[PDB]
């Protein structure tokens, strides 16, 4: 109804196929931590807020909220009628439950430090395991009202409430039957959706949840969830017509004639988002500083973006992206203003000095999860780092399933990864959040006390101005200290039917929320 | 969030 343009024919099934990329962890949203998990969750679970097609903030679970002028003290109206797809009713006992459930260590929840990151009162304490989950600082104030105790000023509160870690969950059923619950015969949601199908390595199927409190404005009946891990693949059964929405990777070599051959099916988003080299600062030798920095000396970003990719990608030297609000004043490093050739007689030196050579270079392994893009940028990669520095690096490319790629990340078992980052929120704090000594999003093991610093002083800043400036101080000591290698902003390519609607292309979040979406007939 | 793709 209301989505829909008046007079727009609609077509009759009202069934979609979108490539989601890979098989998911888990369709629990404490134990994930990646896009796949989250594309999941968010059909079959709602929380507090939500957003539309353009990625704006929307009531979802909450009707309305407001916040003490501190911005310390956050309080959400429930919608009274809204109910679990069971019929339970949906209370504020069901996000207390959900909150301290994220925090429990024995949850072990990869996305724990989320709510340390929004500063409710004792929950790094809960995590630490020196408090018990029932002391962190969110009460059911009654059946319909949840509120959110900060010790810090958080004025960007709401947007950080619209991620996967905070969906609420169904108290009464979890309580039962333990992490069996997300088994699809099990599953309870409060979201648009639920699970009709789970094939391992094939598809999930969706239907309607009837009883979603604003099931009267979905429109898309059932919808298939693929796990084809390769753009090129993504492509093929996109024109073979058994695709309606690709996933947000395309083959470089085929973009340009696909925007010929595709007119206004092809889709380029500008996100909020980092592509990365992951260096593990606590595994020989990328302990070592000297040669952290001769590894991203000694890369050219724009062979990357504008030869292998060159979708609209753009270089970057940092990991926050500048145009993220309060971003702003981040700099680049000095570094990335020298010629490549000044830059790579610098990282020479520095790896003769820790005792390579042409006869014993530096050797490594560039962990990625299976996708033909990602190879091509690892090869690129690999190649340069040994041309670049005359022979002293010797690149070995390892992929691994996404599944058992996120376990390898988080397990340290890894000397440099391939790692994309997408803002949680749009405002900074979800990039210098990532690298605090503490965050359970840490899988770098990153740690520098004057990073953690330079954040802290954010929440004794009284504007944005000052957030700004500290977040700025936060990515000068990550420059300094090399503790990872940056390489693009994203853009998101997709390719998306003429007959599907509601998707926007200027999401910088890029969610597909099947309940946003619409098949036209004519 | 970890992505997937780019």
């Amino acid at each position: 109804m209301v989505i829909v343009p008046e007079g727009t024919q609609l077509d009759e099934k009202q069934h979609i196929v979108i490539n989601n990329g890979a098989e998911p962890q888990s369709f629990d949203p404490h134990k994930t931590e990646g896009v796949p998990e989250s594309n999941v969750a968010y059909q079959l679970l709602e929380g507090l807020v939500t957003s539309d097609s353009e990625g704006k903030l929307q009531p979802g679970a909450a009707e309305s909220w407001e916040n003490t002028p501190d911005f310390k003290t956050w309080t959400f109206h429930l919608r009274k009628d809204a109910k679990w797809s069971n019929g339970d009713p949906v209370t504020a006992h069901d996000f207390v439950f959900a909150w301290r459930r994220l925090v429990d260590p024995a949850t072990a929840a990869p996305y724990a430090s989320y709510l340390s990151y929004l500063q409710v009162e004792n929950a790094q304490d809960i995590i630490d395991g020196k408090k018990k989950p029932a002391e962190l600082g969110v009460e059911a104030k009654d059946d319909y009202t949840f509120v959110v105790h900060a010790t810090n000023p958080v004025p960007y509160a709401v947007s950080l409430t619209t991620h996967q870690s905070l969906l609420p969950l169904p108290q009464k059923v979890v309580e039962k039957l333990g992490d069996a619950w997300v088994k699809k015969e099990n599953y309870v949601g409060n979201g648009a959706y639920k699970l009709a199908n789970h094939i391992i390595n094939e598809k999930i199927e969706f239907e309607r949840n009837p009883l979603y409190w604003n099931d009267k404005e979905t429109v898309i009946n059932s919808a298939t969830f693929l796990a084809i891990e390769n753009p090129s693949t993504d492509v093929a059964r996109y024109r073979a017509g058994d695709l309606d929405m690709t996933s947000y990777g395309l083959p470089p070599e085929q973009f340009a004639k696909l925007k010929k051959e595709l007119l206004g099916e092809v889709y380029v988003t500008r996100t909020l988002g980092t592509y990365s080299y992951e260096l593990n600062n606590k595994k020989a030798p990328f302990d070592n500083v000297n040669i952290r920095k001769a590894l991203n000396l000694s890369l050219d970003r724009n062979v990357i973006t504008d030869k292998v990719l060159g979708q609209g990608q753009t270089p970057t030297y940092v990991f926050t992206p500048t145009y993220i609000e309060e971003g702003h004043l981040i700099q680049q490093p000095a570094y990335s203003k020298e010629p490549m050739a000044q830059r790579n007689e610098e990282a020479i030196k520095l790896l003769e000095e820790a005792g390579y050579s042409k006869a014993n270079p530096l050797k490594f392994s560039i962990l990625y999860n299976t996708n033909e893009n990602h190879k091509k940028v690892a090869i690129a990669a690999a190649s340069m780092w040994k041309a670049n520095t005359k022979g002293l690096i010797d690149v070995k490319l390892e992929n691994q399933e996404w599944k058992t790629y996120i376990d390898s990340r988080r397990a340290g078992r890894y000397d440099v990864a391939r790692a994309g980052w997408h803002a949680d929120y749009n405002q900074a704090t979800t990039f210098g959040n990532y690298f605090l000594s503490n965050s359970s999003n840490n899988t770098a093991k990153y740690a520098n006390p004057e990073y953690d610093k330079a954040m802290a002083e954010s929440y004794a800043a009284t504007d944005a101005e000052g957030r700004a400036k500290a977040y700025a101080k936060a990515e000068e000591i990550l420059g300094k200290d090399y503790g990872i290698v940056p390489i693009f902003n994203y853009v998101n390519p997709r390719l998306v039917k003429p007959y599907v609607k509601g998707y926007s292309g200027k999401d910088p979040q890029d969610h597909i929320y099947l309940r946003n979406l619409y098949i036209i007939k004519h | 969030y970890l992505g997937a793709n780019g």
